[PDB]
């Protein structure tokens, strides 16, 4: 009842976890490192491990360092569309986005920020060379979209405001 | 999902969402709602989270594709009755009983509730019918390891040859009971779930309460004080003998000794000998309620207390002092008493309390009472202790765990485990006592001690020339300058600082706002840096390279740190691999985004409220950068 392709993956989670449906990092990295790594049609060597722990983290809510698939589907899906995002900003597929291309390439994303912060999350992912290979790409958008879904789970109401105690704030952040 | 899903949870269930007056709506879905939805449209409700198919029958036993599941018709109750009722009031016995599929452990849960209105009724709301607003909806409220969820049934119920296959009175008129069974399969999955199933589990989940249960085999001395107490404070028990009728227990009063038996299946009890008892039955099953359970004013109760905990691999996954390594590294809790039990013959000085240990629902647990570790706990007479740590044992594979003590006043400390350490669960101790018992969590209070290294006149000389000589042209280094060097200093342990990590050096020191680290401030990442290899050094006990997850905890705590076991549990989750091993890479980015991390709460909270403010910008920056 699902796309065929979510339900293929689904065999990768059977095969490697049986009932328990759920995958470690590093074994999480080798199925995304397939998908993507093999089709020339996208340069890029794979994830990182970080990439991919924190893929894994963003999404767990149970602390135990394993993504159920359910939270693999979400994922995946905007992995999909930040594909579509990344590609249509690498024209000379050199395996990065020039720095210039990066702020459309992010708002084209979803997300809405100014000068300001591009001119650190540019600063903060980008190579020597300012730019931003595939793996930080998506890396970025996968946080920058969950500490967007963090504070929409903290602010139910609609202040535009939310407030943590340390622990809060630490777990939200070390996490992350 | 992730942490902030829970902490949002968290902060419900604070607010009293999960407790009995604000159920959690299973799925989200309400029962209001979706009722009114469906009257204003003319249509009987159909549940698209557990539809009529064999999804919500079976997948093994009761799969599809199985001959026991082929050519079922559901039918909704009034294509089987010609005037069914809800529920008739005055209800002085039972005549549940189960249909061709469909395990018999509902109907001793199900006969204990129609024999007490308010215990029902905490489960069954009674404003339902198929005569008022009727619209194939119906709805309960489970208790579900700790807290309460509302599940929400459209009314088809499965028959073949218009006999029901499950739960379902004789008379053939009242039908709450089945639909009651249909919900409860529901939260477990699919009624093929409910094939093993404990009847003092499910009457667990039907009540609240807490279940105290003996092999009559291998009596404690005591009991009948026990059945009689329990009959004081308003105890559902329940006894029989195994193959297999289930009775309770309604009396238990001396003349001899002597405890009357029920049968709900008839309309009435009677009168034998505990001795007797002891001989005919082999099990007897006590349920304790919880003291907002029935509204009896002055009926005695117990006063409940309850916490939540978790075990995970490689911080807090210890358990059983068999393991002393690991042990005192499960999560701790303190319960004190004051009031000793009141005087009778007894022995003394008797605070009287349940202690119970309950594992929460993990993503195999496809049937009830399978894939269940083995968990127990200790009790310890008089921060989170050390390996310097009454009873303990008893360490069942149940998914409830429990023990009844009676011990002097004063302070206990809980430590419940898994008995081999190593295994991830999620659990709730409730504790159920005679008296006011008071219960505190123990464990390290979180606790930044930096030690506020510097810079001060003096600097190497060596040093000088040696970052001057490496800033280059500008006399600042980037997080890449930054990083082949510190590869230089590494490879002659380890393989380098990752470029992350470079990177959150960098943000720590910079200040200079510009992403370079001037001579100054390359001066003190050097010194922490020299700090945490040190540290990680005698770790390094073993001088393997490596450092396993469950030291961390001591780690840490040189460094200057001191977390709370959930904290912990984050750490070694984020940063150790599997395995449980953390590189000296991670290692120091941990700590380092940690005492950045701390340090931007600190000054955004000044006055020390204990709590920051952000906007979603000043959000996105700061957990980002």
């Amino acid at each position: 009842n699902e796309s065929e392709e979510e339900r293929q993956f689904r065999k990768l989670f059977v095969q490697l976890a049986g009932d328990d449906m759920e995958v470690s990092a590093t074994e999480l990295m080798n199925i995304l490192n397939k998908v993507v790594t093999r089709h020339p049609d996208l340069k890029t060597d794979g994830f990182g491990i970080d990439t991919c722990r924190s893929m894994v983290a963003v999404m767990d809510s149970d602390t135990t360092g394993k993504l159920g698939f359910e939270e693999f589907k979400y994922l995946w899906n905007n992995i999909k569309k930040w594909q579509g995002i990344y590609k249509r900003f690498d024209t000379d597929r050199s395996g990065t986005i020039g720095s210039n291309e990066l702020p459309g390439a992010f708002e084209a994303a979803g997300f809405h920020l100014n000068q300001h912060i591009y001119s650190m999350i540019i600063r903060r992912y980008s190579d020597e060379t300012g730019n931003m290979d595939f793996d930080n790409f998506i890396s970025c958008l996968v946080r920058l979209d969950a500490m967007f879904r963090a504070f929409r789970s903290l602010d139910k109401n609609g202040t535009g405001q939310i407030q943590v105690n340390i622990q809060e704030w630490l777990q939200l952040t070390m996490y992350s | 999902a992730g942490i902030a899903m829970k902490l949002a949870t968290d902060r419900e269930a604070a607010e009293g969402l999960g407790s009995h007056e604000r159920a959690i709506k299973y799925l989200n879905q309400d029962y209001e709602t979706l009722r009114n939805e469906c009257l204003e449209a003319g249509a009987l409700f159909q549940d698209p989270s557990f539809p009529a198919l064999p999804s919500s029958l079976g997948f093994k036993e009761l799969g599809p594709y199985s001959s026991k599941t082929r050519g079922i018709e559901w039918k909704r109750p009034t294509e089987i009755c010609a005037d069914p009722q809800f529920i008739i009031g005055g209800a002085t016995r039972t005549d549940i009983c189960q249909g061709a599929l469909g395990d018999s452990w509902l109907l001793a849960a199900i006969a204990s509730l129609t024999l007490n209105e308010e215990i029902l009724a905490r489960v069954v709301p009674l404003d339902q019918s198929f005569q008022e607003n009727y619209a194939g909806i119906f709805h309960f409220q489970f208790w579900q390891y700790g807290e309460w969820v509302e599940v929400v049934v459209d009314d088809r119920l499965p028959t073949k040859d218009g006999e029901l296959l499950f739960v379902h009175s004789a008379e053939g008129s009242e039908f709450w009971s089945a639909l009651l069974e249909k919900a409860y399969a529901k939260i477990n999955g699919c009624y093929e779930a409910l094939s093993g199933g404990a009847t003092t589990e499910g009457f667990e989940d039907f009540t609240g309460g807490i279940a105290e249960w003996y092999e009559l085999r291998k009596p404690p001395p005591n009991l009948f004080k026990i059945i009689q107490k329990a009959l004081e404070k308003g105890s559902l028990l329940g006894c029989s003998i195994d193959i297999g009728h289930a009775y309770s227990v309604t009396g238990a009063e001396e003349v001899q000794k002597l405890i009357r038996i029920r049968n709900p299946w008839g309309q009435g009890e009677f009168w034998m000998s505990f001795s007797d008892f002891l001989r005919h039955y082999s099990r007897l099953e006590i349920c304790n309620l919880t003291p907002d359970t029935l509204t009896c004013d002055s009926y005695k109760k117990w006063k409940l207390t309850k916490m939540d905990g978790n075990w995970r691999r490689g911080s807090t996954a210890g358990g059983c002092r068999n393991y002393p390594n690991t042990f005192w590294m499960n999560p701790q809790y303190l319960i004190k008493l004051e009031e000793e039990d009141e005087d009778d013959e007894d022995g003394e000085r008797g605070c009287t309390f349940l202690v119970g240990l309950i594992q929460k629902h993990r993503r195999r647990q496809r049937k009830m009472g399978e894939d269940m570790h083995t968990i127990g706990f200790g009790i310890y007479e008089v921060s989170k202790n050390f390996f310097l740590t009454e009873r303990s044992d008893t360490f069942i594979n149940l998914r409830e765990v429990l023990n009844r003590f009676k011990l002097p006043p004063g302070e206990y400390v809980l430590v419940p485990s898994t008995f081999e350490p190593h295994k991830n669960g999620d659990f709730c101790i409730r504790v159920f006592s005679e008296k006011k018992a008071d219960y505190q969590t123990v464990d390290d209070e979180i606790e930044a001690n930096i030690e506020e290294i510097a810079n001060e006149e003096d600097i190497g000389d060596g040093f000088r020339r040696l970052f001057a000589q490496l800033a280059g042209e500008d006399a600042e280094i980037s997080a890449f300058e930054l990083q082949t060097i510190l590869r230089r200093v590494l490879a002659k342990k380890s393989d380098g600082f990752s470029i992350e990590t470079c990177k959150i050096m960098v943000d720590m020191l910079d200040e200079d706002g510009s992403g370079k680290l001037g001579l100054k401030e390359f001066y003190i990442l050097w010194t922490k840096i020299q700090k945490y290899q040190k540290i990680y050094r005698e770790i390094d006990v073993d001088r393997s390279g490596t450092m396993n997850s469950y030291e961390m905890r001591k780690a840490l705590e040189e460094a200057g740190f001191k977390l709370p076991c959930q904290l912990h549990q984050v750490i070694v989750a984020r940063f150790a691999d599997d395995e449980l091993i953390i590189d000296f890479d991670n290692f120091v980015r941990c700590l380092v985004r940690l005492e950045i991390l701390f340090k931007i709460f600190k000054q955004l909270d000044p006055e020390n409220t204990g709590t920051i403010q952000l906007d979603l910008i000043s959000w996105l920056s700061f957990s980002v950068l």
